[PDB]
RNA sequence: AGCACAGUCUUAACGAUGGAUGUCUUGGUUCCUACAGCGAUGAAGGCCGCAGCAAAAUGCGAUACGCAAUGAAAAUUGCAGUGACUGAAUCAUCAGAAUGCUGAAUGUAAACUACACCAAUUCCCUGGGAAUAGUGGUACUCCUACAGAAA
RNA sequence: GGCCUAUCGAUCCUUUAUAUUUGCAAAAUGACGUAAAUUACUUACUACUGUGCAUAUAGAGGUGUCUGAAAAGUUACCACAG
RNA sequence: UGCUAUCUAGCGAAACCACAGCCAAGGGAACGGGCUUGGCAAAAUCAGCGGGGAAAGAAGACCCUGUUGAGCUUUACUCUAG
RNA sequence: GAAAAAAUUUUUUUUUAGAAUCUUUUUAUGAGUAGAAAAUCGUGGGGUUUGUGUUGAAGCGAAAUACGUGAGUUUUCGUGGAACAUCUCCCUAGUGCAGAUCUUGGUGGAAGUAGCAACUAUUCAAAUGAGAACUUUGAAGACUGAAGUGGAGAAGGGUUUCUUGUCAACUGUGAUUGAACAAGAGUUAGCCGCUCCUAAGGGAUAGCUGAAAAGUGUUUAAAGGGGUCCCCGUCUCAAAAGGGAA
RNA sequence: AUACUGACGUGCAAAUCGUUCAUUUCAAUCACGUUUAGGGGCGAAAGACUAAUCGAAAAGCCUAUUAGCUGGUUAUUUUCGA
RNA sequence: UCUUAACCCACUCGUCUUGAAACACGGACCAAGGAGUCUAGCAAAUGUGCAAGUGUAUAUGAUUCUUUAAACAUUUUACGCAUAAUUAAUGUAAUAUGUCCAUUGUAGAUUUGUGCCCCACUUUGCAUACAAUACCGGUAAGCAAAUGCUUUAUUGAGUACGAG
RNA sequence: GAUGUUAGGAGGGCAAAUCCGCCGAAUUUAAGCAUAUAAUUAAGCGGAAGAAAAGAAAAUAACUAUGAUUCCUUUAGUAACGGCGAGUGAACAAGGACCAGCUCAAACGGUUAAUCCUUCGUUUGGUGCAAACCUUUCGACGGAAUUGUCGUUGAAUUAUUCCAUGAAUGCCUUUAAUUUGAGCAAAGUGAGCAGGAAUGCUUCCCCAUAGAGGGUGAAAGGCCCAUAGUUCUUUUUAAUUUAUUCAUUGGAAUUUUUCAUGUCGAGUCGUGUUCUUUGAGAUUGGAGCACUAAUACGUGUGAUACAUUUCACAUAAAGCUAAAUAUAUGUAGGAGACCGAUAGCAAACAAGUACCGUGAGGGAAAGAUGAAAUAGUACUCAGGAAUGAGCAAUUAAAUAGUACCUGAAAUCGUUAAGAUGGAACGGAUUAAGAGAGAAAACAAGUAAAGAGGGGAAUAUUCUCUUCUUUAUUAAAAGAAACAUCAGUGAUU
């Protein structure tokens, strides 16, 4: 590390790259973020908008365990199948692919982009997007709520 | 020592004396008396930032990368040029790529180890690590640091049963086994192209290890082998091509 | 070395050399035995006694055979009869040998010593 | 055998002066491993001693820089003593010794080698004979047991 | 809103408006409401559901040293940094 | 008149010291020992002296500045023993 | 991919490039504090490589037809007497001084100068010794002038005493002197002090408070003494000038 | 310890020396022993004294306190450059 | 090379400072020591590995047991961050085929063609910029028997065939 | 309840790194400051251990649930607290390290407590040299105690199986680990060269499951000790190895079948209040104070005050408990990309010393001769004596002479050279002096006679080559000068 720092850059030049006129001092606006509101406040409203005063609720013992939710989106379903699997089906539409997502860890099924359609699939899972539900039915899929 | 070059009890004894503004000890009748006492500056002063414990001891480099480090290096120590520019003498060995019988993994002499070097023609090698044996420079020496000696041969091997026995206690010859292979003493110094004495045995399961073949699905969790795609022809061949 | 217990430093190692006691200095007053002798017991080596007959190998007095005449185990110096040096003011001690620069001929043997060559046969 | 102005300045040679540099190093240092309490059976701390010739560290305690025992084991020397053809001289180990005066310090004390009181006490010899005012015991709180006192 | 150029105030805090929107953390508080059923720990179906507290949004209460510290004197006894 | 000074023999410090040391005028941080143009300018010394060295002391105790203090006081704010 | 010269068509001599952050070539351009960048150079250690060492290294002083714009590098001569380098590459750092009224240590100029200024005065002759204004003896002259440079004592010091040596340092001049230095010797108590007693006082017990540490001291006592079962009744240290046995 | 603002003021001395003057049988002086300790004592009162130390002692620690303020802040070439 | 000469030039360095040769400050002299660092957490840059994943964490395993205090391995499917967002908050969270397909423009790198090379036409249209629409969460308004809807407004560190 | 120098015993004190208790601040931060922060920290007074502490549910959850503690990874800089400013700040799950349980009390047992203890005794084993330890049941004599010791964990009743038990005879064998001291332990003290003396240089040898380390008159695998390797002896704790009969007593676990439904820690919980404390918020824990409970269908929980009711989960107010974990202290090791004598522990040393402070306290300076002083400066001369000198004298070396390695700069002495009219030094540029040097700064080849090296031919014939020397022909190189050009000026 110490071959390439700054103060080999400097190493004979006297103010340091700190400015002659300035002279470098310990704390030369106070501590951390104390000159908010107070003269620091431009520097804030420019680039930390939200910061200042409350909002909401308070809920004193949330625990992140109870609203834990992993989601997949349908587009990426298909995916889930490897490359053999996903041929067999595309070839044989007398069977459709079963997905249990919960092996994947997945627990809200969602609706974004395209499918291949025609082509009837499985979705197992606990919750669903309306849009989810609507394009599975539509390209003759079966949607199956499973705690 | 953590306290160090601040135990003694001093200040500085303030203006109206035209000494220096840095603290003093204020001892009685001895050359302690009016001294100067704290800071880089002062004799006894200590350091102007000790060393704490932690100085970033532990470094990751990924698994990967650590991989792909030694399959270079085995391919690197494959080569005959960097074996030469690596500056192992060279010249009488057959070809680079040195695969040997598994009859060395039963020796039990150091004599029969010589004897089997000359006899491969690493005689030349043997001759450079016995005359660079010599005691080291610098004021490190003595903090249990007494010889610089080179580096030769590495035998590569399956079974402990002679090499462990046979080329221990022989100057700049190192030993390791295939599946622990070490980058550090695979390329000593950072430097790529050490030769390398590899058993049929452990060339043979050097192949296997890089084949999936057997252990199930254990191997870097269904993964094997550094294999990206930059690639030769040689420059001069490709601009030489007709069409081109 | 290959045992892990036993230091390999140069400071302590130089300290025991030191700061040893009589009986290792004892120890460390070990020569090399004569070729024949050395054939006869298959004995490399044997600390000496006072009284014993050793040849000289090392140094200026190199190839001097003579009887030991006193022991100092303490600052590690044999002394031999024909190596005698006059002082500053012209009068004569013996000029002390490390003992390492010195073959042993005639040991004497006491009967502990000669324990100690049954021990070494 | 004469000749050189002196001083000041500068330069070179050769030195004094000074202890830098370099070279060392029975020392520090940190980390890691490991075990890990001593004391009224009188500790730590502190004094006072102790060497044939002996001041300071070290060591030791009126048996005092070693005693006994063990393992090594013939030397030991500054002078001077001493010992060896293996319980001496030398080392290391050290399980048996000894263990000053104090100090919690505990008989009352304390700029005291002061002062009480109760036991007199020790040794030799195989059931007796000699020595010494010396040596011990005697704090405060507690507990278990015992005692004669009381309400 | 005032012919035009002048007539005024953030966040936290307080206070009252507003909602077929919410929360108070394992549950419930309109209501056995509406239907059926009743050998009962019955089964469906209902857009608008306790006090208190918390929100979200909208104003207003104030910062005139007016981008908003809960703030008087004195030292010819004085100290220190400049 | 004494004692010093003074000179000798012996012994023998210190403060202080960028480098130093002749002036006039000009300009220049508006008052130069050195700069520029002038006056001029010849060793080594011995004794005095206080013109000058803006002589020495020591981060001017004055004065001003600090969101550094401290002592003291009140019907300054906020506490608190009694 | 052949150019020239020397020789006497044929011999000899010089040169004869391919490193793509490299080489050839052209043209333009060049101020610089604060400040930013790049290329270097040097120091300590490590891995790596291939070297230097006692026919003398590092280090050092004087230098060098020396090299580099420069930092610096390299070398010669002299000293020196043991370890020394790495540019082949790269990690690592307590890594580069003119400056801090820097820190520590040495040292000058100031300077043989300031100075060795209280307390009336010393002289003559001798002895000692290598050497005498200031050691010793004698003779003179003087002073302190009993609130003494006199006797005794306390504190405090602690062998300073004393004899015998003695002169390295010290004895701010000299010095044979010495309260300096070395070797020894020297302090003897029934009656002289302390030692005993209480005072002004201190520390504890009994208690009681306090987390404890401590704060207190008869203040809710079943604790030391004397008599022949009774009567007294907190303890202890505290005066080297009070009291006190000779 | 009044005055000579005497001598001294790199001292004989971190308050000395000379001369002058005040005090002397009592609210007298001196010793020794004793008491009260740091926001504490003690003060015929001066912010006096409390071991050369006082408008808050000395010792050690918290502590390398803090500082919009002072000083210092180390090799080269080259480039852009306030 | 060193050495004086002589001619010409040459004011105490450092310093804060608008301005220092200053009658501004520090510096008697020399030697050695002597000052932008280390850790933590964050950021961009660049290198490097892998990629819709990534990082083996703690830890287990070994003919690992001078070096070895790291190096090696991951059971004969944890956690961080990124993979969709939004929001006080219950919550809610499609650019759609009903040839893997199918977001719209205008510039715009690259490609096809024509008449042994630049060209002038055409041809294809990445990145990016400048827009455009959708659609998802918030908030409105309008409606409202909820898979609460709705042309239409707005708002978000939004999204429009993943980039970390 | 006293009293006892009654008999047997204990506590006290020191040390402190990690550990635990109290008590308990400010600098600081907010660019001020008063709340917040610093900080439940520093100091203060106490208590322990080789680790302690915590610990067997008055737990978490709301799941398909988990199930003593500690610790790591984590959640998580999150919920949350805060002049909501500065700043501060947890828990549950999950992955692991590691895992160990329990007993008082109350309840139950009255055939006369089945208990406990002191003192006195007494013997069946076993080691050790001896000291001594170690097993071992049996009696007394005292006490304690029913104001409660011991047993027991509902109670019997069935069948099974286990466990303690005592005697006889047999029998204590083989190994594996583990850990101490012990030993044994490879080859050269070979040439030759220069050397003060090799371990150097060479050259000819070797040994290596020992080429770690140290010492040896200069760098040693082969000089020594050590080292690698092994052979034993030491610690314990595993496998193996053998039991066979005769004996009482007692106990447990299940299992039937009956019958019993008992129990469950109070000035404590709780509430009010205060202060403290925290993440605790209309009070999280603590403590002070006031009021003060309920009995298992109780009452403690389910992080917003409340009432009325669920449901899930727990069993407070008594106690103990190994392990993973911590360990700036003491001691013992092993270390190092650390420091190398102004550094590094204040301390490489006769340093926690000298010395200083009334005292609490403060606290240094301070390593190196040489290979060997069992090489330490002999002797002589001149010297009062210091000392000096030597034709003398140790050493390889004394300008190595013990305040001894190397010996920089400041500073100053001698000699020599130059200079020198109120500064000094410098730059730019030549000069004259004084020094140094020949490698670009001249001489290829040929003949004569000295020294080397090679190659070919079949250790020695032929022949190719480079240095010294004598003299003997070339040449090239730079500087001049003029002429000649090209570029650039000036001139008439």
């Amino acid at each position: 590390a110490t071959r390439f720092k700054k103060n080999r850059k400097k190493r004979g030049h006297v103010s340091a790259g700190h400015g002659r006129v300035g002279k470098h001092r310990k704390h030369p606006g106070g501590r951390g973020k104390a000159g908010g509101l107070h003269h620091m406040r431009i520097n804030f409203d420019k680039y930390h908008p939200g910061y200042f005063g409350k909002v909401g609720m308070r809920h004193l013992n949330l625990l992140k365990n109870r609203t834990y939710c992993p989601t997949i989106n349908v587009d990426k379903l298909w995916g889930l199948l490897p490359e053999e699997k996903k041929k067999e089906f595309s070839e044989n539409k007398d069977i459709a692919p079963v997905i249990d997502v919960t092996r994947k860890g997945y627990f809200k099924v969602l609706g974004n982009g395209k499918l291949k359609h025609n082509q009837p699939i499985v979705v197992k899972a606990r919750y669903f997007s309306s849009v989810a539900e609507k394009k599975i039915k539509a390209v003759g899929g079966q949607c199956i709520l499973v705690a | 020592k953590l306290g160090a070059g601040y135990e003694t009890s001093a200040e500085s004894w303030g203006t109206g004396r035209a000494v220096a503004r840095i603290p003093r000890v204020p001892g009685g009748g001895t050359h302690r008396a009016g001294q100067g006492a704290f800071g880089n500056m002062c004799r006894g002063g200590g350091m102007f930032n000790p060393t704490k414990i932690w100085r970033r001891w532990g470094r990751k480099v990924n698994l990967k990368e650590k991989r792909y480090a030694v399959c270079s290096s085995i391919a690197a120590s494959g080569v005959t040029s960097l074996v030469l520019a690596r500056g192992h003498r060279i010249s009488h060995l057959k070809e680079v790529p040195l695969v040997v019988s598994n009859d060395i993994e039963s020796l039990s002499k150091t004599k029969e180890a010589v004897n089997f070097l000359v006899s491969l023609g690493l005689k030349d090698e043997v001759n450079r690590l016995v005359k660079s044996k010599k005691i080291r420079a610098g004021k490190g020496k003595m903090r249990n640091r007494k010889y610089k000696i080179r580096n030769g041969p590495l035998i590569i091997y399956e079974n402990d049963n002679g090499v462990k026995k046979a080329f221990r206690n022989i100057p700049g010859v190192d030993l390791c086994k295939v599946t622990k292979l070490n980058l550090l003493k695979l390329a000593p110094g950072g430097s790529i192209g050490r030769l390398c004495i590899w058993s049929e045995s452990a060339f043979k399961k050097l192949d296997v290890i890089y084949g999936k073949i057997h252990e199930k699905k254990v191997t870097k969790k269904n993964y094997i082998l550094p294999k990206s795609i930059v690639h030769n022809p040689d420059i001069y061949r490709i601009i030489h091509s007709d069409k081109v | 070395k290959f045992n892990k217990q036993k230091s390999s430093s140069r400071r302590k190692m130089r300290k025991a050399h030191f700061t040893a006691p009589a009986g290792l200095r004892r120890k460390i007053m070990s020569s090399k035995l004569s070729k024949e002798l050395r054939l006869k017991y298959k004995t490399r080596s044997l600390p000496v006694r006072k009284d014993d007959e050793v040849l000289i190998c090392r140094g200026h007095n190199h190839g001097r055979e003579g009887k030991v005449v006193k022991i100092n185990r303490k600052r590690y110096k044999i002394y031999v009869e024909r190596v005698t040096r006059e002082k500053v003011n012209g009068e004569s001690t013996f000029i002390g040998i490390h003992p390492s620069n010195v073959v042993l001929t005639k040991l004497k043997v006491d009967k502990n010593r000669k324990k100690i060559l049954d021990r070494k046969a």
